[PDB]
DNA sequence: ATCTCGAGTCTAGAAATTCG
DNA sequence: CGAATTTCTAGACTCGAGATCAG
């Protein structure tokens, strides 16, 4: 029987909000290591991964590895009902088909108990080979969200072309063409304002802006996006879930020949 | 005579000619067709069209038959008293009224009664409305028997307006002749 | 000649906001003791009442008993145009079909004069029979509103179990079922925190959640909401309008056989 | 070539927000004196004027007079993407083919570059005359916006009449008639929170509420709005653009039909 | 050949969350 | 704590889907 007690319900609320508009069914792989997820999107373009180490949960216990097919929209709707400071207590028992969420108010005056209905999903595993990237940038999440939102109004395909002084989030469209450019900073006391870029080889790619706008819904999770890209390799957008895990988004770069026609 | 009528009169003429046809019909079955004959040309043609249409309630505003009469209301009364037609006065079933209403009209009624899904399809609204008539009421009408569906009926009837339907009696009896012509 | 001068316009604004989404027309009964509204709902299942007393009004004068049919939507639209610090001065001439609203200002530099067209309504008199209630529950209005809003997502019918260990709501739908329970308050002396429950006989009923959501629109009126119910009698939801009166709602419990279909 | 360096981008943002819902295409008569814009609206009822003196800009260089016919909706869309603390650097080459925007940031760490496609338009210059006015009223912009918004809920015919001690805005719809009167006060030291009326002769006019609501979109530009009108002369609504220039709105009075007969 | 209809699709305005 | 913002929702728009028909 599986029981997890997470003190910070805001983390789960934000995760479910981030995943609600991109994935509808997921295969929650639960092991002794911790909660895991891997389910490429319904449009079959973008891949999403999630990890939650067991050390993060205040109380964790699991005997046998499981596999839960949960409707993400229903889970998001259920989690929206929970408050911002409750203690989520996910629990599944034996071989039932019910997910039992329990929310406890901090003042022990209101205990909410909810129950779900599991569904069977085919366990499809997609290989994730580790490799080395060319352009790796660590930069504030709010800046990335603002850049994507601003460029969504002009065009629909950014051209990330990491340059000598910094990134070059250019675009194009019928209205015109916006060439945004942040300047590299190193002498910053805090790490929330670092825009450090590490290069080995030059890079220049193309991506769909709708998928980037979908990706940036996970801004509240952290404040340091870690865009890592290289030649003919899917882009990796990674956030740090406090000290619990990471939420990586995979997006294959668009083909320049597609824009020709 | 309009084209559909003479071919229609042919059916009655030959059937009334052969002596074996009326042997399966009783005295009142021969009397109802007699009442058809004594109807005026304006009255007789009106019953012709509604015979070929599906048996359902039809709004008065939806008949535009300029070839017979610009104003059909005097003609409808002629069939109304003869028993060939019935008006909305006998329309008492809730289900019949709800399907009679148009798609946007039913949506407006759903908004007034605070339905669960006011912007659904016509079929989903009808069952919800019919289900709503089974709910209880409050001291607003006392409590002897809910009868809330009666409240819906008066509101729905006003929305629907004037309507008529072919009486089954004349319909069923008159549907019993055209098939034996086809043999 | 009717003349009522009410210093707090916010009370009237809140009352009209509460009554605007549930009621279209009402019989604005007036007398020498204060406004006594008693109107209807279109679906003919919920009954509302209002008993604005006379001592609360700063100045009151009423020669004869009057009955007015005022379009609630129109009055709500007019009241929305007034700020939350004006001085409403409802006044109606004798058989003039005019409800001359007058809004003053705290800085006496801008006055507003309005007029409305009265309507003719079939005054249906209903005599509410007072009766004893088994379960009496009072709790903060915010908690009740949040509970109703949370349970609206799951299902549509709420099974209130007025248990002596703590009121326990329950709703079951196609997405699952979720039950929320509270606990009695013993040490908190604040009136906006007590969850005191009164017992004479255990009860268990079922009500439509949409009507409860409509009822909870009057939350800003007061912090404490009182619930009274018993076996096979309508539920009474009562809000106290300061020292000026009260606002009661009525709802007919669902029949058990209705859930069979 | 034309180059304008504006420290306060919020002024341009507010101006474009004001002009976006009333005018679609306009001609910017650029000269050494400053920026000018006269363009009757699409419905050909109201007229809009604008002036920004050259001294207002931090840096200004205009060798020759041009006429940039640009799309107002697209300009508003681009300008919305800029922050409220940027340093806009509108630029255009002498060969009039494109418009460049060089949005910057206060931290000189992120710059934005944009381009636009200009259009060729028939510059229909209308020479407005300079006339005196009978009733001139200056009063806070917030009060005017609130009055127009409140009256829009009743009818579509405002009957202004400078009364003995202030204005007498009067609407008359099917629902009712609402009279609003402002008390003339001048003893207040704060001239922003003051209403001053100067009479030369009595006047009573009529106008359309939709156009007044459209006009009131320029509220954040300035706190005080000046109204001037006379007999059979269009109403003048003037907003002062800080210390740079002014933004005038024109509206011909409604023709009072022989409804009394 | 004639006709109505309902159903999916897209905007602009009202309401809830948040930042200042 | 009001204004601005984003998001959710009512309303109008365009088009596929019945119903009838004539032989």
């Amino acid at each position: 029987m599986f029981e997890a007690r997470l003190v910070q319900g805001s983390i789960l609320k934000k995760v479910l909000e981030a995943l609600k508009d991109l994935i509808n069914e997921a295969c929650w792989d639960i092991s002794s290591s911790g909660v895991n997820l891997q389910s490429m999107d319904s449009s079959h373009v973008s891949l999403v991964q999630l990890t939650l180490r067991s050390e993060g949960f205040d109380t964790y216990r699991c005997d046998r590895n499981l596999a839960m097919g949960v409707n993400l929209t229903s889970m998001s709707k259920i989690l929206k009902c929970a408050g911002n400071e409750d203690i989520i207590t996910l629990r599944a028992e034996d071989n039932a088909d019910t997910l039992a969420l329990v929310f406890e108010a901090p003042n022990q005056e209101k205990v909410s108990d909810y129950e779900m209905k599991l569904m069977d999903l085919d366990v499809e595993q997609l290989g994730i080979p580790e490799q080395e990237y060319s352009c790796v940038v660590k930069m504030p999440s709010g800046e990335f969200a603002r850049i994507c939102r601003d460029l969504s109004h002009i065009g629909d395909a950014v051209v990330i072309s990491c340059a000598k002084d910094g990134v070059k989030f250019s675009a194009s469209g019928e209205l015109g063409n916006g060439n945004i450019k942040l300047s590299q900073t190193s002498n910053v006391d805090k790490e929330e304002e670092a825009v450090t870029i590490e290069m080995n080889e030059p890079v220049q790619l193309t991506f769909a802006l709708r998928y980037l706008n979908f990706f940036t819904k996970a801004t509240p999770l952290s404040s340091t996006v870690t865009l890592s890209m290289s030649a003919d390799v899917p882009l990796v957008v990674e956030y740090k879930i406090a000290d619990m895990g990471h939420l990586k988004y995979y997006l294959a770069p668009k083909i320049e020949d597609e824009e020709g026609s | 005579h309009p084209y559909y009528l003479r071919s229609f009169l042919v059916v009655l003429k030959t059937v009334l000619e052969n002596e074996d046809d009326m042997l399966l019909f009783d005295e009142q079955e021969k009397g109802i067709v007699t009442k058809f004959y004594q109807l005026s040309a304006t009255g007789q043609k009106l019953y012709v069209r509604l015979f070929q249409r599906k048996l359902s309630w039809i709004k008065m505003t939806k008949l535009e038959y300029e070839e017979i009469a610009l104003d059909l209301t005097p003609v409808i009364e002629e069939l109304t008293n003869a028993g060939f037609l019935q008006t909305e006065s006998e329309l008492q079933e809730l289900s019949e009224v709800l399907e009679l209403l148009s798609a946007p009209e039913l949506k407006s009624l759903a908004k007034t009664f605070h339905l669960v899904n006011p912007n659904g399809q016509k079929q989903q609204l009808v069952d919800a409305f019919l289900k709503l008539a089974k709910q209880r009421s409050v001291c607003t009408w006392g409590k002897n028997k809910p009868g809330i569906g009666a409240v819906i009926l008066k509101r729905a009837k006003a929305l629907a307006g004037q309507s008529v339907r072919i009486c089954k009696g004349p319909r069923a009896v008159f549907s019993r002749i055209l098939l034996l012509f086809s043999l």
